[PDB]
RNA sequence: AUGGUUUGGCACCUCGAUGUCGGCUCGUCGCAUCCUGGGGCUGGAGCAGGUCCCAAGGGUUGGGCUGUUCGCCCAUUAAAGCGGCACGCGAGCUGGGUUUAGAACGUCGUGAGACAGUUCGGUCUCUAUCCGCCGCGCGCGUCAGAAGCUUGAGGAAACCUGUCCCUAGUACGAGAGGACCGGGACGGACGAACCUCUGGUAUACCAGUUGUCCCACCAGGGGCACGGCUGGAUAGCCACGUUCGGACAGGAUAACCGCUGAAAGCAUCUAAGCGGGAAACCUCUUCCAAGACCAGGCUUCUCACCCUCUAGGAGGGAUAAGGCCCCCCGCAGACCACGGGAUUGAUAGACCAGACCUGGAAGCCUAGUAAUAGGUGCAGGGAACUGGCACUAACCGGCCGAAAACUUAC
């Protein structure tokens, strides 16, 4: 249940640690992204000599969320803290490493090298 | 607000007289050997002496 | 064509399917209507057939209403609803006094109910028609909750019927439509609709086969 | 008990629970008395389930009782002649009698009592 | 009596361990993956139980690589063919969320005796 | 030549008051159409297009700067439309600007002071009489009085669209690249209904707890302190949540494509005729509705008394069917209404039991120096949900409420 203005932690190896969503692609007029829906995003806060760079414009996906998401079994999930993994043109990520859970949704949209790299999907 | 004009002698009486009264439904009670007409909220609290009855 | 029957809402809960998915399903008590009379081209222009439902002690009846079901043949009930048929073809297969029982229908098909809403009584904008209503600060002189404008100034001068504004919503039938049906209890006179039904619990709703889908 | 199920019966909770308190301290003190209508509806469930506990006599049933009425001669009261005394009867140990009016506001009178015929 | 209940009494699944909050528990999920149906297991704190009968549910908290993780369940699901309680717990509370405001050694639990 | 929105021209109503820029909320209308839909021509290979015709049903984003309209930019989008209604709307809100008194800078003036120059600050009054509009009642009417079921004139609501997959890496093309038509799956915004799940609220639920006063004191509890605060919290109400919806087809059509064919030896979509054809139109979909005065229809029950005015036609009584009031109530509700029950009774409250919420009571016993912990014991307490029980109350009853006839056809 993510918006604009919207500060998120990164869960990648980019160089970056924070982020800020812009954007909330799937639509028009869409106001809410869950656990694997792509943003459009910057950055707001950096490593020392990182890839990435305070003041980038770049793309991502959402990972973790805080607020709840159903499931068809009727089950849920509630991480802590909204993360989210950089990602370019090709639904691929930047970064080489993932850090800390996903959810089991981004198989079914297609992102299936970040489920690769992931050490524990809940 | 406020009004415009005098409002006439036919809507005002007409308004007026929705401003009445309806009466009690009234029902017979024995008060010890005579009768006397009372609604019939209060028929037990009368045959029981409770009542002021004047 | 058509097949209907008439039924009292309970509540709702949940189960399981194959695939192990969870359906909020709605459950419905259609008892056994009865057929109390019909309506046919001659008679009164129309194809329809009347239904009942439900029980009187027999006291409780009147007396116009007694002779409509004595002259039927058969005894009183509480609800008298009437499905609008298209012709002797929904007629051919209805005779007077039949109990129907639930069975009718299968799994999988696709019904419309109709029910009577739950009350809400005297409604402002803001529940009834879902207004943006106003700010709760900056400089708001007393307007948090109320709508707005209303129309123009000196053309029209009016103010363009159907206006949206406060007052009764709730307590109007209601259709609800192509709802699936999960399971058909014939022990216990039971449809466990899915999806959501109108009204509160202990009324009577009216189920279908839907006009898309049948 | 079923809670009130709009504003309240004099200007709080607080007013609302002491009055009721109150009133069922007067009527174990005398047996009947005289007030407004739904000051009595809403007296006969509060002051029935304080005599259920008085008929299941016990220190505790004693104690969560002293919680509300705090008036140790009801109590006293309660637990020595109206427990036993509603035994038998299981439930309903009031009744309600309408009354004429009232003079300042036509408000609604009512005389709540407790049955004697067992 | 539950006025569903003979709705439900032949749907319920028996045989569920009464268990309890700050029960310390794993639990043995059935899962889809490359359209094959497997298991996973998941451990962790039983931190509430909400009754409804059929509807009941429960909800088990984890720490996953410094990430905490509440995952929710209803109790007579067929996607759960064990639920087996480790331990046990002393807790005054019945609703355990004090646990997200609390990391590492805070967030332990005693056992019951 | 239009249109009358723009800067202006005239000064015709309003100066014994027509409240002025923008923003918000709320609309509704036009098409000179941004997208969607149909289509003709191409310097249209295909994908994308360019221009023109018909077309208004729906939709037509969030953000940075500026008081700003306009505009520029960022990120998306199927698309980010143009305008009117006192440059819509202040008895609906703002009051940043502009336009009162304060003050300052530049320039003019000798000076008071001024600037379609600037800069910081600066009271927005009103109980809705009438029309209008959203909802809800009383009365009378529809040739006897009443109760149920309903037809449908006529009106309203809804109408949006995207991305991938097979079609096919085929058509096409040097290749790059890359389809029409037609079938599917999954989603965005919107709208309704509902509360099983999730989540929120919870002023008579439970527990913990601080200060303090009282219950003679210890214990155990209460009152006040925003419910004192804190953790949680069934029902009801709700949305972030659940489910569903936007049909399919059909008739007459616009632009358009045509077939047959003259006047006019050929020719021509037309002059006589016959066709196909769009999200627009009429039906279909959901709602209302016989106060639809052409006041409907199919049905059922009662379907029968009395006294007066001098029998003139009325009047006045007591009635049946039935309704109303009083009464118990509702998840129905501004009041009224609506719905149910009314001892031939489970409507409400209580009581017993259950479900669920809280979380292991008081008392006693034990261990402890004491704080306190353990046992008895899913303990106790407790509100709406459910089943049972007639114990209390729903009463030993008042009021309204039924037939001029007349003619043809029979």
């Amino acid at each position: 249940m993510i918006q604009q203005e919207s500060r998120l932690k990164v869960a990648d190896n980019t160089g970056a640690k924070e982020i800020l969503c812009i954007r909330v692609l799937g639509g028009s007029s869409r106001r809410y992204a869950g656990i694997g829906d792509v943003i459009v995003a910057t950055v707001k806060d950096a490593i020392p000599g990182g890839n990435v760079k305070r003041g980038d414009v770049v793309k991502a996906v959402v990972v973790r969320t805080v607020k709840e998401r159903r499931r068809a079994d009727g089950s849920y999930i509630k991480f802590d803290e909204n993360a989210a993994v950089i990602i370019k043109n090709d639904n691929d990520p930047r970064g080489t490493r993932i850090f800390g859970p996903v959810g089991r949704e981004l198989r079914e949209k297609k992102f299936m090298k970040i489920v690769s790299l992931a050490p524990e999907v809940l | 607000a406020v009004p415009k004009r005098r409002m006439s002698r036919a809507n005002t009486r007409s308004r007026r007289a929705q401003w009445k009264a309806e009466a009690p439904g009234l029902v017979t009670v024995s008060v010890a050997g005579q009768q006397r007409k009372v609604p019939r909220r209060l028929l037990k609290a009368a045959r029981l002496g409770l009542v002021d009855l004047d | 064509a058509r097949k209907g029957i008439l039924g009292t809402k309970l509540g709702m809960t949940q189960v399981f399917d194959e695939n192990n998915k969870v359906v909020p399903v709605t459950v419905v008590k259609a008892g056994p209507n009865v057929v109390t009379r019909i309506r046919t081209t001659e008679r009164d222009g129309y194809s329809a057939v009347q239904l009942a439902y439900g029980e009187i002690s027999p006291r409780k009846v009147i007396k116009p209403v007694a002779g409509q079901f004595a002259a039927a043949g058969v005894n009183p009930r509480r609800h008298v609803a009437e499905l609008r048929l298209d012709d002797e073809a929904a007629v051919a297969e209805y005779e007077v006094g039949q109990e129907l029982t639930a069975e009718i229908f299968s799994d999988g098909a696709y019904v419309d109910v109709t029910g009577t809403s739950k009350g809400k009584g005297f409604a402002g904008t803001m529940k009834r028609h879902g207004f943006r209503g106003q700010g709760a600060a900056h400089g708001a002189q007393a307007v948090h909750r109320r709508p707005g404008s209303i129309g123009g100034c000196a053309t029209p001068g009016r103010v363009f019927k159907g206006t949206r504004m406060s007052g009764r919503m709730g307590n109007d039938r209601v259709t609800t439509q192509n709802l699936k049906v999960h399971k058909v209890d014939a022990e216990n006179g039971v449809l466990l609709i899915k999806g959501a039904i109108p009204g509160r619990n202990g009324g009577l709703v009216v189920v279908r086969s839907a006009i898309k889908r049948g | 008990p079923k809670p009130t199920k709009g504003p309240r019966l004099g200007g709080s909770s607080s007013h609302q629970s002491a009055l009721l308190a109150n009133l069922a301290t007067s009527l174990f003190e005398h047996g009947r008395i005289k007030t407004t209508e739904p000051k009595a509806r809403a007296l006969r469930p509060y002051a029935e389930k304080l005599i259920t506990h008085a008929k299941k006599g016990a220190l505790h049933n004693r104690r969560e009782v002293m919680k509300k009425i705090r008036d140790k001669d009801v109590v006293h009261t309660l637990f020595a002649e109206i427990g036993p005394f509603y035994a038998d009867r299981n439930g309903g140990y009031t009744r309600i009698i309408k009354v004429e009016n009232r003079k300042g506001d036509n408000a609604p009178m009512a005389v709540i009592e407790l049955v004697r015929e067992k | 009596m539950n006025t569903l209940d003979f709705v439900d009494q032949a749907s319920l699944r028996d045989d569920i361990p009464t268990f309890s909050p700050g029960d310390t528990v794993n639990v043995h999920v059935k899962v889809i993956e490359g359209s094959k149906e497997r298991i996973q297991v998941f451990k962790g704190v039983v931190i509430r139980r909400q009754g409804g009968g059929i509807s009941e549910t429960f909800t088990v908290r984890k720490e996953s690589y410094g990430v905490g993780v509440e995952r929710t369940f209803p109790v007579h699901s067929p996607n759960i063919d064990h639920i087996d309680v480790l331990t046990r717990g002393d807790v005054r509370r019945a609703k355990l969320y004090y646990l997200r405001e609390l990391r590492g050694k805070k967030a332990k639990i005693k056992e019951k005796r």
